[PDB]
RNA sequence: GAAACUGCGAAUGGCUCAUUAAAUCAGUUAUCGUUUAUUUGAUAGUUCCUUUACUACAUGGUAUAACUGUGGUAAUUCUAGA
RNA sequence: AUUCAUAAUAACUUUUCGAAUCGCAUGGCCUUGUGCUGGCGAUGGUUCAUUCAAAUUUCUGCCCUAUCAACUUUCGAUGGUAGGAUAGUGGCCUACCAUGGUUUCAACGGGUAACGGGGAAUAAGGGUUCGAUUCCGGAGAGGGAGCCUGAGAAACGGCUACC
């Protein structure tokens, strides 16, 4: 089927190569997963040496890290808003690595409440002493404050759904967030 | 055609010829898994209810469940499916199988009784066929006899007697999954081994930590002065 | 092609096995084990070809299946088990023990040892790594892993294994003026003392070795096996002590012996 | 101890030289760019329903082969129903 | 030489493994019982290492031919970025971008009554010719393609299709 051998390519001089051998199993490729959103559906593919892989088809939730606070939360994915490789992936909401998505902002809001208690967006001393000690770190970033106000958070996918079967990622921050804001998510 | 009919509650079987093909038409355009009434099938099956279990057409091709056609087709058959026994690991073969829908081309129709009729038959319901052999697993015998849970199964294992002409001797199946002191010994051996390996590892780690503490103190207190 | 090979054609077997060209199309292919098949001695080769305790592989199998032979304290009924350098072979009958060491002509020589020496063995440190749960370990030349080693044990050192429990009882660092044994190349079987070594960052550290009677040679670091200090080796040397006399003076010794 | 289920092997061997001209191959490299049954050494006291469900671990149940029978096909290492 | 080995933190998972398996022996301690505790094994079982390997890969080296001088690149050619796929690197493939890459030091094309090598015949030296064939490596199983099972096959005394 799909083959990864370099034999079929032209030579670096531009010459056509003569057929050397039949396609080998140890050089095969497989078709893309094309991971969609919603109604989780994983398929397992058996690979070389056993070592099964997980094809993520139409999954809806993933684990996303907030690298500034050192926490990762399980949160569902709203949609794909940017892909640096192909705009068709954005149009079809295909979930791949490096894809820019919006997720939920809700588990992160609730953790922020429980950890700092700053009623972000619009009891006993046991928690109050902890909140006072964790103060001076309550302020984070205006650009993510506004996304919390909007109710969804910009994230970048860092896992490979077609390989591991999971769509995990991290919240966009700092220069990366400002860059992706300029690129397509803003300026229409 | 022929009707291979089986009465399963006693495991009895017989084959019935039905000529005058204007009467097997009750089966026509039916499929495996559909009940049929026996009065139309014949005057002997008054009230008897048959259901289609299978069949074989002329040329002997078996009928496949799910193939909703009155004709036979070729199919790529795989392991653990009907009409094909693989001869190798992962071998799949293309074979012709008859469709599931009953038609005039069938030579034998395999039927099973689901409801008893009004009369009795010469070889189906008047007799019985005993089961080949009884339960072998411990809880299978315990369920079969249904006495209790705290009961010996050695005495309730079913025994069969075989005569060699001069001496008759009984034999019974070897009970599986039976709890035994040997199994208990194996289990406690594995348990003790896991525990013992845990202490061995902890002791080795403690000794290594002692060695590192000794070297860390000595090799650095000796070089502090220099 | 399509998978691992299971046959070893004769004339493709290692030359140091000293197999007769005729009398067979095939040679005993060593099974997977502690040693590479190029520098290993199968049990059938040691028992039939070297010791003449068997006439053929059928009698070799008859010997092994009686639990008579044991390698490094374990029975090892495998006919083609890859016993290699420094290994200890024990025969329950005949009350003898053997240690597999090359003679100076680069082949395993039948070398008998005592029970005290058969109780232990040496190993060359191939790597020192931190295992799971932060536990350090070392890997010897015979594919053996020993957890919790001495912190000063570095790569290509020598460790002494108790051979009844896989534990290190002593170790020798790799340093100038230590008796080494050559285990590869054209210098198989030589025993000498390290003069110095050449660094050569980028691969193939080079070691200069001086023989007992002042024959200087150089060898790759991969073929160097420390076995003790200047004098007093940790292992009983085979007959010859690895000196590599020239062919003229081997002739002279042979004639002196034969003609009295 | 037939048969059959399970496991392992059947990717070795043997044969031939059609293709193949930087391809194969040879010597020499690299894997800090990966897979690895088997062998050998080491190597799992954490399993609490994804807690106010520890309910059998003196040990959970299903579903089948072989076999008993009814058979189809001219025919194959074809197989159906019970 | 490393973002290495390891180790820690926050979670994640059609929740992987963590022995409901088998054979000989059947001792010790009494709480005297389908009591406790017990050896030598066999078969398994994550992970690391090892071995047998495998796959890709650096440099250099092939016969005749110019009555073959330009070749490659929309259908990837040469690079970049990102993704997908793979066991894994890689235009292996995809999207976008740049216009690159090889060549008289012979590219590209054509021919080979070409499998390569260890080697063989001859041989003052230098050479010439041969190597389908006992060993090594490659390829194939009428021709193609596709695939299942498996650690390992694009297997053919495996399957599927077309000829
Ligand atoms: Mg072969
Ligand atoms: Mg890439
Ligand atoms: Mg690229
Ligand atoms: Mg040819
Ligand atoms: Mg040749
Ligand atoms: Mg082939
Ligand atoms: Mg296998
Ligand atoms: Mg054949
Ligand atoms: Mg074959």
């Amino acid at each position: 089927g799909i083959s990864r051998d370099s034999r079929h390519k032209r030579s670096a001089t531009g010459a056509k190569r003569a057929q050397f051998r039949k396609k080998r199993k140890f050089e095969l490729g497989r078709q893309p997963a094309n991971t969609k959103i919603g109604a989780k559906r994983i398929h397992s593919v058996r690979t070389r040496g056993g070592n099964k892989k997980y094809r993520a088809l139409r999954i809806e939730t993933g684990n996303f890290s907030w690298a500034s606070e050192g926490i990762s939360k399980k949160t569902r994915i709203a949609g794909v808003v940017y892909h640096p490789s192909n705009n068709e992936l954005v149009r079809t909401n295909t979930l791949t690595k490096a894809a820019i998505v919006q997720i939920d902002a809700t588990p992160f809001r609730q953790w922020f409440e429980a950890h700092y208690g700053q009623t972000l967006g619009k009891k006993s001393k046991n928690a109050e002493r902890k909140w006072a000690a964790r103060a001076a770190s309550a302020k984070i970033e205006s650009s993510v404050e506004s996304q919390f106000s909007a109710g969804r958070l910009y994230a970048c996918i860092s896992s490979r759904p077609g390989q591991s079967g999971r769509c995990d990622g991290y919240i966009l921050e700092g220069e990366e967030l400002a860059f992706y804001l300029r690129r397509l998510t803003a300026k229409k | 055609m022929k009707l291979n009919i089986s009465y399963p509650v006693n495991g009895s079987q017989k084959t019935f010829e039905i000529d005058d093909e204007h009467r097997i038409r009750v089966f026509f355009d039916k499929r495996i898994g559909q009940e049929v009434d026996g009065e139309a099938v014949g005057d002997e099956f008054k009230g008897y209810v048959f259901k289609i279990s299978g069949g074989n057409d002329k040329q002997g091709f078996p009928m496949k469940q799910g193939v909703l056609l009155p004709t036979r087709i070729k199919l790529l058959l795989t392991k653990n499916v009907s009409c094909y026994r693989p001869r190798r690991d992962g071998e799949r073969k293309r074979k012709s199988v008859r469709g599931a829908i009953v038609g005039p081309d069938l030579a034998v129709l395999a039927l099973v009784i689901v409801k008893k009729g009004e009369q009795e038959l010469e070889g189906l319901t008047d007799t019985t066929v005993p089961k080949r052999l009884g339960p072998k697993r411990a809880n299978n015998i315990r369920k079969f006899f249904g006495l209790s849970k705290e009961d010996d199964v050695r005495d309730f294992v079913i025994r069969r007697e075989v005569t060699k002409g001069e001496k008759t001797y009984t034999k019974a199946p070897k009970i599986q999954r039976l709890v035994t002191p040997q199994r208990l010994q194996r289990k406690r051996h594995q348990r003790a081994l896991k525990v013992r390996n845990a202490q061995a590892q902890r002791e080795a780690a403690a000794e290594y930590a002692q060695l590192l503490a000794k070297r860390l103190s000595e090799r650095k207190a000796e070089k502090a002065e220099i | 092609a399509r998978g691992p090979k299971k046959h070893l054609k004769r004339l493709a077997a290692p030359h140091h096995w000293l197999l007769d060209k005729l009398s067979g199309c095939y040679a005993p292919r060593p099974s997977a084990g502690p040693h590479k098949l190029r520098e290993s001695l199968p049990l059938i080769v040691f028992l039939r070809n070297r010791l003449k305790y068997a006439l053929n592989g059928r009698e070799v199998k008859a010997i092994l299946m009686q639990r008579h032979v044991k390698v490094d304290g374990k029975v090892r009924t495998d006919t083609t088990y890859p016993a290699g350098f420094m290994d200890v072979i024990t025969l329950d009958a005949t009350n003898e023990n053997f240690r597999l060491v090359y003679d100076v002509k680069g082949r395993f020589a039948v070398h008998r040892i005592t029970d005290e020496e058969a109780s232990y063995k040496l190993g060359k440190v191939k790597k020192v790594q931190l295992g799971k749960k932060g536990v350090p370990y070392v890997v010897t030349h015979d594919g053996r892993t020993i957890r919790y080693p001495d912190p000063n044990i570095k790569v290509n050192d020598t460790v002494k294994i108790d051979l009844a429990s896989g534990k290190i009882t002593d170790f020798i660092k790799f340093d100038a003026g230590k008796l080494v044994y050559v285990t590869g190349g054209r210098n198989l079987g030589r025993i000498g003392t390290i003069v110095h070594k050449e660094r050569h960052d980028g691969g193939f550290d080079l070691v200069h070795i001086k023989d007992s009677l002042d024959n200087t040679f150089v060898t790759r670091l991969n073929n160097v096996f420390v076995i003790g200090e200047q004098g007093k080796p940790y292992i009983s040397l085979p007959k010859g002590k690895g000196i590599k006399l020239s062919i003229a003076e081997e002739r002279d010794r042979r004639r002196a012996q034969q003609g009295l």
